[PDB]
């Protein structure tokens, strides 16, 4: 099953302040109006990179497991959440379909309905990347249209080969970046406050 | 002006020769609060290094580095680089670094080369021919040695083959020296592969321990995790400088900013791409790095035949930057305010004009658009010409160029 | 700011002067266009005290001693007509003010003193009295003024007002001076953008190249962004001296119009503005000119039978000035540009032999005065 | 070697020929505006205000002059003005007289 | 429309989209000028039988 993204999934596409402005970029970006998958679970393939989305209560979801192998041989990489910060591991274990109870060889280590979190990862070659938002709104499972930009968390200078994800265990949403231009509006106070899906209609283009 | 104009003759009027450029008035630096140094003094100070056939390797990542801070001391018994020079070392960036750590007696220290063959070198620690890196070795008789010998320090003297660039291995096997079945166990030519040194405190120099630590270097496809040090300077103000943030070089007036950066923005941009302001890492504080001024500069003068003093316009410059007169079209220089309004002689800009004039000088002025009249208009009042004069107007226009051709082959090649 | 690229760029020779001295004439030409536009002038006429102009009413167009010291209509337009790495800027020689007396004086000398201030000292006339020489210099004869003073002036007044309200209601009017702003405002920003092209060298941030290379490699590398950065300016270059050119044919045609509509009363049909022209008020605009064209135009016509001719005692009668018409039932003779009947006499008309040469004439009386 | 003595050099020329394409242009414009003054300024008299030289004009003659041509344009200026009081009409008769 | 080529020809940068607004440019003006030439005419006036 599917849902409309409307304008969601921009984030900040580098570490620039602009102010009063309109700046165009290619990168890897969800595209406006995108078909989300619905949710309210299994393994799902990454492609080039993913957008993650969820309307918990109280910051539910546990974590996330991304790699090649899920499974041993290498390190996956691992990502964990404790109240409103964040666990990150790369390991090669080898669990069964339950591994937030199964809980090394790893060579990586780091620490950190009423609300809605969204999350962009990202492979960049250039090592890999995280951006996130929070928001409240209301009380509805459907993603309510709406502007906002996913800024940087965090850069992993790892090195993980990623084609998977799973996620550890309300509504949730995953999509795909795509390589497309974007226009982005810039306030004054440096902040991404409107966008064009350059590609997305004749008007638009 | 006369070489500008390529001529000994200066006919009158204004003429640029020059920019110019205000200079940088000093070099600033700013990177991060010094952290994350790596941890090479951590190995170095660790309470014993191992068995050279087993010897320690530490790998290190994430960190900047500063490998003088290590060969900078006389303290050690030598240090040593191959390959490259110790200072350079402070340059560098790489995805992986090692310190590799061992016991040697004071003799066979020398099997610590490129290329070496013996014991050490063979069995224990292979360093290639083209090795890149540094060895640090000092004394230890009296952290190692113990009385009837220590033995927590062996070589493997005996080995199947030669070990491959900077391996390690674990690997031991009975040394059979002639005829006997070895198979094994210890005996009559079936050596012991794990020999000591047997270390003892009255040893003289070449028997007695000396501890060493080895630093190997990688760069990879995967990018560097280590890198040198993240140099700064003073932060002067209100100035044009030279500059440096975070590797974004360049020159500039560095000034204070309200520029509301988010807490992840490093540099700022104007609507043309250009650059405006940045973060200093060192503080909160966003600096708006206006352009350095400069303008060009033009030379006024009358014509060389009737007098050879000139004038000076610096364009668009304020005279705090450069007798004088500040313009809206920049500073007048060697030129007279006199502001009394005139024809305008020579051309500058913004309502000014200047002229040589008499006790002679150069003045510059605001020109006079010709006489005020006021006409004497009112509802019933008429002015008639009582009489005329006929008169002869030259106009002068051009209609040909010189015919001119060129052969393209002939001027290109010939 | 790099010595290693400067002394490479000397191997281009001449280039990077040659481009600086065509953008010097082109700047230079800027002043030549604004001097032969406005400064035609001799001497700067001023306004007298009591507006007395016969009734109508030009406060909109003369300045305003209480505000630059403009008009109201240029103020207008100088209110809807709406970076610096190694590119200047350089000011205008007569700025905006200077402009605005050469536009007050050419204003006021077309006011107190119709064409004589352009052809000679100004000469005073009544507004009242230039306005009739105007109209007969369109073929309707003077009393036609002087019978409809009132209506004309209100006619006059009324048509500033709209313009005043014209201006004042859209930006969109303006277009051939905002597109003036425009195109150099898109040209100087390409210039500009065109540094941070690489040219497929291995970086356009220059630094890059003089701190990671080898100078057996770096020169290979800065000559590709010199090649880059040197054909941007020569399009730049060429482009601006076509655009000089284009203004240029547009200042000869705005210097033109100054002479004629202005200083002058032109009888070149559908030059200074649509309709039989009667005089122009030039206004100052940013980057240009403004021309208030004031223009007769006939309005409320009326069908008649005509002859080419009259006949009278045999001899054939053709109208002096005017055009021969009737109601149906008597002749009359009209200036050809206003109706207004003249009973036929000998001295509107003059004789050209016999009533057989002319095709379609007709009788009718000739009354000898 | 050579390519980059041709690269330079043929630059160089399309440069020249570029500005000199410019630059006749300008002068086809100043030929065209002598014509035109020719025409009306010699062989006519110009009704076209400071067109043919300032004051009314009355007649040019054309003089060559080595790459272009002069024109003398000879004009008529008024110069020795008096006041007078004037009026716009004059009754006779309740009728009303004009000039 | 060989993709090897279109990739290098990014990087020359503004050339090959200025290009276009300047033929652009030119392309306009020919309907101005055709434009300006005949309708001068208020309205389409058509002769008598
Ligand atoms: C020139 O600079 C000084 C010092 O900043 C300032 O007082 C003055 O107002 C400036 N004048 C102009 C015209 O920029
Ligand atoms: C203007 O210049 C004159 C001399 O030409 C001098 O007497 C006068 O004081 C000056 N006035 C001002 C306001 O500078
Ligand atoms: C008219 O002016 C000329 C000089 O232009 C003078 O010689 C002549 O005497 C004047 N005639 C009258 C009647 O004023
Ligand atoms: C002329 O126009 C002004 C407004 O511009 C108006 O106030 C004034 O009453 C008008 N009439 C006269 C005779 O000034
Ligand atoms: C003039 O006469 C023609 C033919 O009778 C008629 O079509 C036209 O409407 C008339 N125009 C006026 C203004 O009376
Ligand atoms: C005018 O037109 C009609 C039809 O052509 C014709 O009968 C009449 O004789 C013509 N009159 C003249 C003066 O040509
Ligand atoms: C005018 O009147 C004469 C007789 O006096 C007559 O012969 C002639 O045909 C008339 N002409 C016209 C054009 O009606
Ligand atoms: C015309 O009369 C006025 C007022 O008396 C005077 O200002 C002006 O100078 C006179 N002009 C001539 C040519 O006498």
């Amino acid at each position: 099953a599917y849902t409309n993204s409307f304008t969601r999934g921009v984030y900040y596409p580098d570490k620039v302040f602009r102010s009063s402005v309109l700046h165009s970029t290619q990168d890897l970006f969800l595209p406006f109006f995108s078909n989300v998958t619905w949710f309210h679970n299994p393994v799902l393939p990454f492609n080039d990179g993913v957008y993650f989305a969820s309307t918990e209560k109280s910051n539910i979801i546990r974590g996330w497991i991304f790699g090649t192998t899920l499974d041993s041989k290498t390190q996956s990489l691992l990502i964990v959440n404790n109240a409103t910060n964040v666990v990150i591991k790369v390991c090669e274990f080898q669990f069964c379909n339950d591994p937030f109870l199964g809980v090394n060889n790893c060579t990586f280590e780091y620490v950190s309905f009423k609300n809605l979190r969204e999350f962009v990862f990202k492979n960049i070659d250039g090592y890999f990347k995280i951006y996130s938002k929070h928001t409240p709104i209301n009380l509805v499972r459907g993603l309510p249209q709406g502007f906002s930009a996913l800024e940087p968390l965090v850069d992993l200078p790892i090195g993980i080969n990623i084609t998977r994800f799973q996620t550890l265990l309300a509504a949730y949403y995953v999509g795909y970046l795509q390589p497309r231009t974007f226009l982005l509006k810039y306030n004054e106070n440096g902040t991404i406050t409107d966008a064009v899906d350059c590609a997305l209609d004749p008007l638009s283009e | 002006t006369k070489c500008t104009l390529k001529s000994f003759t200066v006919e009158k009027g204004i003429y640029q020769t020059s920019n110019f450029r205000v200079q940088p008035t000093e070099s600033i630096v700013r990177f991060p609060n010094i952290t994350n140094l790596c941890p090479f003094g951590e190995v170095f100070n660790a309470t014993r290094f191992a068995s050279v056939y087993a010897w320690n390797r530490k790998r290190i990542s994430n960190c900047v580095a500063d490998y003088s801070v290590l060969y900078n001391s006389a303290s050690f018994s030598t240090f040593k680089c191959y390959g490259v020079s110790p200072t350079k070392l402070n340059d560098l960036c790489f995805t992986n670094v090692y310190a590799d750590s061992f016991v040697i007696r004071g003799d066979e220290v020398r099997q610590i080369a490129p290329g070496q063959t013996g014991n050490i070198a063979d069995y224990n620690y292979k360093l290639p021919d083209d090795f890149t890196g540094c060895v640090i070795a000092w004394n230890s008789n009296n952290l190692d040695s113990k009385v009837g010998g220590n033995y927590n320090y062996l070589y493997r003297l005996f080995r199947k083959s030669n070990l491959k660039p900077f391996e390690r291995d674990i690997s031991t096997e009975i040394y059979q020296a002639g005829s006997t079945p070895c198979n094994g166990v210890k005996g009559f030519n079936c050596y012991f592969p794990l020999q000591s040194y047997g270390f003892q405190p009255t040893y003289g120099v070449g028997y007695q321990p000396y501890r060493v630590v080895v630093l190997s270097f990688e760069l990879l496809h995967a990018p560097a995790t280590v890198c040198g040090p993240k140099k700064s300077t003073n932060l002067v103000k209100n100035k044009c400088v030279n500059f440096n943030f975070n590797g974004l070089t360049g020159t500039g007036v560095l000034t204070e900013s309200n520029k509301k950066f988010l807490p992840f923005q490093q540099f700022g941009r104007d609507i043309a791409d250009t650059t405006d302001a940045v973060r200093d890492p060192q503080t909160l504080e966003i600096l708006d790095i206006t352009p350095c001024s400069f303008g060009g500069v033009s030379v006024i003068t009358p014509g060389t035949n009737t007098s050879n003093q000139v004038a000076v316009l610096y364009q668009g410059v304020n005279c705090t930057e450069v007798n004088v007169f500040q313009t809206r079209a920049g500073c007048l220089i060697g030129a007279e305010h006199v502001n009394n309004s005139y024809e305008c002689d020579i051309p500058i800009g913004a309502g000014i004009c200047a002229s040589y004039q008499t006790s002679q000088s150069i003045i510059a002025y605001t020109m006079s658009l010709g006489v005020e009249n006021s006409v004497a208009y009112s509802n019933n009042s008429i002015a008639i010409p009582t009489n005329f004069t006929i008169s002869v107007t030259t106009e002068i226009l051009p209609v040909s160029m010189t015919k001119t051709s060129v052969d393209c082959t002939m001027y290109i090649c010939g | 700011d790099s010595t290693e690229c400067s002394n490479l760029l000397l191997q281009y020779g001449s280039f990077c002067t040659q481009l600086n001295r065509a953008l010097t004439g082109i700047a230079v030409e800027q002043d030549k266009n604004t001097q032969e536009v406005f400064a035609q002038v001799k001497q700067i006429y001023k306004t007298p005290p009591i507006k007395d102009f016969g009734g109508f009413n030009f406060s909109q167009i003369l300045p305003d001693p209480s505000k630059s010291k403009r008009s109201f209509i240029e103020d207008l337009l100088f209110n809807k007509v709406t970076k610096f790495n190694g590119l200047t800027v350089l000011p205008p020689l007569l700025t905006d003010e200077m402009i605005a007396q050469y536009t007050s004086a050419l204003l006021a000398g077309t006011i107190t003193s119709g064409w004589t201030f352009g052809a000679g000292a100004a000469l005073q006339i009544p507004f009242a009295m230039q306005m009739a020489y105007r109209f007969n210099g369109i073929g309707v004869t003077q009393n036609v003024l002087y019978e409809n003073q009132k209506l004309i002036a209100n006619q006059f007044n009324s048509a500033i007002g709209k313009i005043q309200d014209s201006l004042s209601s859209t930006a969109s009017a303006l277009g051939k001076l905002q597109d003036v702003v425009n195109q150099n405002a898109q040209a100087l920003n390409t210039l500009v953008k065109q540094l941070s092209s690489n040219f497929g060298a291995i970086s356009s941030v220059l630094n890059d190249i003089l701190s990671r290379l080898d100078k057996v490699e770096a020169e290979v590398q800065i000559d590709r962004l010199i090649t880059g950065r040197l054909q941007s300016l020569q399009t730049y270059v060429t482009q601006q001296l076509i655009r000089a050119a284009e203004i240029r044919a547009s200042a000869n045609l705005a210097a033109t119009k100054m002479s004629e509509c202005v200083l002058g009363q032109s009888k070149r049909v559908d030059f200074c503005g649509k309709g039989y022209h009667l005089m122009s008020f030039p206004q100052s605009a940013p980057h240009g000119v403004v021309f208030l064209h004031v223009t007769y135009v006939p309005a409320q016509e009326k069908n008649f039978t005509t002859a080419p001719a009259i006949c009278h005692d045999g001899k054939a009668h053709f109208p002096r000035e005017g055009v021969f018409v009737s109601n149906g039932t008597h002749w009359f003779v009209t200036q050809r540009n206003f109706y207004e009947p003249q009973i036929i006499t000998t001295d509107n008309t003059f004789v050209s032999g016999n009533c057989d040469v002319v095709i379609g004439i007709v009788n009718n009386t000739v009354y000898d005065p």
